């Protein structure tokens, strides 16, 4: 499937593509888009929240239902945090390529 | 803490005293009846409140007390009711009356082997309707099992289950 | 300055330097450009794991990062990467490949794949100079830097005709070397047409896929190569000891890409005059369980000889070489202290010895089937 | 351990854990559609006539007197086997989300609680509660 | 299999049901107990 | 290693000290729930470390401790806590402190058969939600049933099992 | 043959001795798995060697040994190894090293009665997963379960059932 | 003294300072390469010295950078350790350093006989630093042109097993001699050496009076005499492993 | 010089079969050529252990060892082990195997064999 990049207009189709399909669904909250009110994610929701392990398998738990929704050539992995500064944690979002 | 421990004993049933009977005695074991929960993520299992076990207080006698014998398989529970007793000395003299008031159904009398030399022994065994211990004038324990009162220290347990819920 | 919502991180964030798997680690060493956009210095080593360290301390265009796009496609290799100033006179160009002690205290060139231990943890068991190794200065630098290593070389022939690498073949038989001569091509974006690839660098590649996923003691031939299209030389093959041009480079001790122009890598013999280390799989189990031997009975240099000590590692090492008897890496073994050479009187030394003896796997390279057909248990028909 | 999640994707997830209900068993079975046709001389013929029912059976007991964890002043509740029946009257499929092998299960619809509720208090509040779950896999495209 | 008869004949595959329990934190189990269900597919 | 053994003891309740009471411990016995694996091809079963038993510490006391017998059949676990402590001696005088702090509940008591002239018991048990044994002054065993940390010398062995997979 | 006995043990665990702390050992009880086959025509059931039972190592230690403590339920089957130790003297001092290399999984401790004058125990059990037993400097037994290699006097007695079938 | 002990006429004094208080004195050496390190171990050899000469760089916090310390304190600090558990008998010579990065030159051991670097650095009596920045130190020998004397564990055997004694006797000086005086010291010497055995500083020794040293015309003057003749466990430098590949188990894969 | 570090080497060994029970010793005498690898002289006795000092007395292709690896095939027991130069003419080889007292005070041939102890301890019950 050939899309067109979001920032520079330039259409690319392999796998860039599948990055930035990726990004939509987790950045996006829901009933953002129009008339698409189960779209997105609810990680806005989980930002600023605190660290735990329970707050780990929550966004494990919720990255594969956003992405399960709108994003069937992925099959997701595991979520894992690699990193903590002054909170920016950071998620190394690793899944297998299906489709 | 000084060391105390049991030096004599005593034995009530309805009013009168077994002041030279009995050789032994058994207060019912309070055990709680605990259920094994080990569950998705935990490693060991724990056990949780969830109840008492059937109480049971043994005790024996050499000779035929008609007073004890009187007691068996009465019609209406809680005719029986006996009141167990201890005395606790210490180091220094300062002895502490172990007193135990049960209410329980007399649910078993075995004479056993009655040898001709050796002594002969009355083992009895009560179903126990109603258990208070008292250490030394206060209340321990006070455990109904028909009721929802299960106090230990003077305060009910069980009634703080129900504020939880 | 912060930031508080939801965001998409494209650099590298995590250390991956914590694993390093000791069989795999390779050196390489070919010219860059040392410009702005390289940031390593020439003759220094620099610890590389992907893709993006490759692009961080090298050019794109440069060849370390064609090197090491040639190993990063196939596994998940760690290199050790040296760099050389591009000469002018190409007999010059193979003087600065074997560097020396040119400097003041510096090791240069293939020389700095040395000092790969004590920088990076990173003792290098593939030795690849992509192009550099048809020469044979390089090829000799190369040869005598293995068994100060304990390594292998991976070199390569020219990219010329059959008898042109078989010739060269016959300069060595040092047990160090694996030579693959079909110099394959890769398709390229920006040219749209076949490049040269020296094919050095895919066999390192293709090790570092071997040991990590099938252990070091398989045979690393008949397994893919990725990122690979047709050789330079069309090179057939058949069965039945014909006069083929696959036949003909193997029984010279050489490997080539053989099935499909590009598909699979084909031989296992090295550059040995001796038959009994005529395998790879000969010389790699032999180093590669005697420094995993080593990995965990690093304590066997302190704890000073007493009663239990030579008792001590006579079962460490019996109770280490089982395990690599339990997952196939050797067959049967014996581990026993030295009865005849061990002596008070170089025990005192520091000296005493220990006698290990292993057999190890065979590459079933040539299966034959003795095809036999009966009914009960003679040929009933004839 | 374990979290159902909705199609409408606002309404609130269940979360598995040891506050809520912390399952440990989980059946998985999983039929494959083959049906026999019999011939007359011979081996009865096989033939693949779809994918059959796939079901999981989450197993385990709720004690709604054990405080959660770290002692919170909060206790397991009474009402945290009855979210599972509110989640599950919405006639509405559920995603599965574990955290070991795949992640994304697939789509879930629930189709039996059964709580054995036992050892009570007076005003008829357990303090067990063994359920037994049962999913079928909702056949999405 | 490598004892018998090793051609065993075509036989396609029918019920999976495993047991998995005694789980870790994540639902990750360390048992599976599982049964598995053929049928003789009847070639020719 | 010099020899060495138990030669005295002590224990805790909620900070006050039974310096004169108990005559005997029990530490929970730690032990790995086994399942035996033989399967195809393999000989003998071998026994997989699938989670620890259930844990339970007895102790005993000679006379009536009004200490002891408040925590029993509380309506919150980890009321009761407890601390058993040992002294190991040496060959040479140097005495180690094992000390293993549980946070149990108390789950049964029994006083036994109260002959007369014979001393009396009163035998407790402990279903431990929380284990911590220290041998010298440092950690070995630190089991946390109802958490995800079993830590055998200091480190987490049930987080390595995360990580395995 | 002259009459030899056990006059004194050893035991390593990780290469460190309990040269002065253990009082008891127990070697694995080597057991066939027997399956009786009476059939018909046939009087009596035979017994058919039909694999070995689980092998289980108990040890025992009088001190709190970090050493010991260490290897209890750990993430790595195997990490544990232990070697057993002893010494059959024979009647003309000819004394003759009865070696068992076992390389198993510590299964069990138990600290038992911590009584305060009696010494203390602490029983161990080691779920074997690997087990050599040596004689005199020739290998008799050789156990793997998980290998399929049962060597008995060092030849192997499944490589034998393999070329039977 | 580090940075300081790479100066000759420090380096003397930190030898001389040694024999009066029976120490190691750990040196340095320069920066620069091998040669000008092996040549400043040429002229020590007195059998208290032991020099480390690569400089181990190290990050900081305070200007997040990489400094150069001059391999002292990591060695002091590690010879201070191995006698926490492992006792003063036992070899500092492959243990591991913490808080450390790499070294100024590369050092590694290869084997063949070849010019490794390690193996010029151990032959000039020299330690080093082995692998990935800095994980181990590597010497054993001290600066000794005595071949007795060459291990550092023999020369800390011997001045750490008379501290152990010497405390354990702060009695029998001054005391005044019995009949017996002789007897019950040497009695008292073996008690506190055995243990020195049960616990693995020694092998095998003998504790005994000097026979013909101990006089009449000694004792008017205090001197008695003893022969406290032991030895030492050597610490294993070199485990020879004598390893090939035959083909004898082959038929096992059948 | 020396080393630091474990040095793998790589040599050429066979079985570990050397178990020596002190129970039987042999008397051996065949002849050999001395090379520079057979580090024996020829009339002297030499006491043999097993392959690897019988390799080292005397040479691979010499007749002793010939007629020693057939000793240590099946017990590895411990050889009082004379040599003898080889001779042209086979009657001055048969004189030569015997020896005798011509030497100056000792004993040649299988006389040497008479050596066994009070120089090495063992006394040959053997004789080939």
């Amino acid at each position: 499937m050939i899309g067109m990049d979001r920032r520079s207009g330039l259409p690319l189709s392999g796998l860039a593509h599948l990055k930035q399909s990726v990004e939509d669904i987790l950045t996006t909250p829901l009933g953002s888009r129009r008339m698409r009110p189960e779209y997105g994610s609810k990680l806005r929701r989980m930002v600023d929240m605190p660290v735990s392990e329970g707050w780990k398998s929550a966004v494990q738990a919720e990255v594969a239902r956003s992405l399960g929704r709108w994003e069937p050539r992925i099959g997701l992995s595991a979520v894992r945090v690699v990193a903590v500064v002054d909170g920016r944690v950071d998620l190394l979002l690793s899944g297998v390529f299906e489709g | 803490m000084i060391p105390q421990t049991l030096t004599n004993t005593n034995l009530f049933i309805d009013g009168v005293s077994f002041a030279g009977d009995v050789p032994s005695l058994t207060l019912p074991k309070l055990a709680v009846k605990t259920e094994q929960y080990r569950a998705g993520g935990m490693d060991a299992p724990v056990s949780i409140d969830m109840g008492l076990e059937a109480m049971e207080a043994k005790f024996s006698t050499n000779g035929a007390r008609r007073e004890a014998l009187n007691f068996f398989g009465l019609a209406d529970q809680s005719a029986f009711n006996g009141v167990f007793r201890g005395s606790f000395k210490g180091q220094k003299g300062a002895s502490v009356p172990v007193v135990a008031t049960l209410r329980g159904l007399l649910k078993e009398v075995d004479p056993g082997d009655w040898k001709a030399g050796e002594k002969a022994e009355f083992k009895y065994a009560v179903a126990v309707s109603y258990y208070k211990l008292e250490v030394d004038g206060r209340e321990v324990y006070e455990i109904d099992p028909v009721n929802g009162v299960r106090a230990i220290n003077g305060v009910d347990q069980l009634a703080g289950m129900r504020n939880d819920l | 300055s912060f930031f508080h919502g939801v965001t998409v991180t494209n650099v590298d964030i995590g250390a991956r330097t914590i694993a390093l798997p000791a069989s795999s680690v390779i050196g390489l060493c070919d010219v860059f450009t040392p410009g702005a956009q390289a940031s390593a210095k020439p003759n220094v080593p620099v610890l590389l794991t992907s893709k993006k360290d490759a692009a961080a301390a090298f050019g794109i265009g440069s060849s370390i990062y064609l090197a090491c796009e040639a190993i990063y496609n196939r596994a998940q290799a760690v290199i050790v990467a040296v760099g050389v100033e591009t000469a002018e006179t190409p007999e010059a160009q193979a003087s600065a490949v074997i560097g020396g002690i040119s400097a003041a205290g510096e090791r240069t060139g293939l020389q700095a794949l040395l000092d790969g231990k004590s920088r990076f943890n990173a003792q290098p068991r593939l030795l690849v100079a992509p192009g550099h190794s048809a020469q044979q200065a390089v090829a000799t630098a190369m040869d005598g830097l293995a068994e100060k290593l304990r390594a292998i070389a991976i070199l390569d022939g020219p990219n010329s005709t059959d008898e042109a690498a078989v010739a060269y073949a016959k300069n060595f038989g040092s047990k160090r070397l694996f030579m693959v001569d079909p110099g394959v091509q890769v398709w390229d974006s920006a040219t749209n047409a076949a490049r040269n690839a020296p094919a050095s660098a895919y066999a390192a590649g293709l090790f570092a896929w071997t040991d990590a996923e099938y252990g070091f003691w398989s045979s690393p031939s008949n397994k893919e190569i990725k990122g690979v299209t047709g050789t330079s030389r069309p090179v057939e093959f058949l069965d039945g000891d014909e006069t083929c041009r696959a036949n003909l480079l193997n029984n010279a001790n050489i490997a080539t890409i053989i099935r499909d122009d590009g598909y699979r890598l084909w031989g296992n013999r090295t550059l040995s005059s001796d038959s009994k280390w005529a395998f790879v799989t000969r010389v790699r189990t032999m180093d590669l369980v005697m420094d995993a031997i080593l990995a965990g009975h690093k304590w066997a240099v302190d704890r000073g000889i007493t009663k239990t000590y030579v008792k001590d590692v006579t079962e460490g090492l019996r109770a280490f070489m089982r395990d690599l008897k339990n997952q196939g890496a050797v067959i049967n073994f014996e581990v026993y202290a030295d009865p005849d050479l061990n002596s008070a009187s170089q025990l005192a030394q520091g000296k005493v010895y220990w006698n290990i003896r292993f057999t190890d796997v065979p590459p079933a390279e040539n299966p034959n089937f003795r095809v036999e057909v009966t009914d009960q248990w003679l040929t009933e028909v004839l | 351990l374990l979290v159902l999640q909705p199609l409408t994707a606002n309404a609130q997830p269940f979360y598995f854990n040891l506050n809520t209900a912390a399952f440990d068993a989980l059946q998985r079975n999983s039929a494959y559609n083959w049906s026999g046709q019999v011939r007359l001389g011979r081996r009865p013929a096989l033939q693949s006539v779809g994918m059959g029912e796939e079901s999981i059976l989450l197993k385990g007991a709720v004690f709604p007197l054990r405080r959660q964890v770290g002692n919170q002043e909060k206790v397991v509740g009474l009402e945290q086997l009855e979210a599972l029946r509110r989640l599950a009257e919405r006639r509405e499929p559920l995603i599965l989300s574990s955290g070991y092998g795949e992640v994304q299960m697939g789509l879930w619809c629930l189709v039996r609680i059964s709580e054995n509720q036992s050892a009570l208090l007076g005003n008829g509040a357990p303090r067990k509660q063994t359920f037994d779950l049962e999913f079928k896999r909702y056949g999405d495209d």
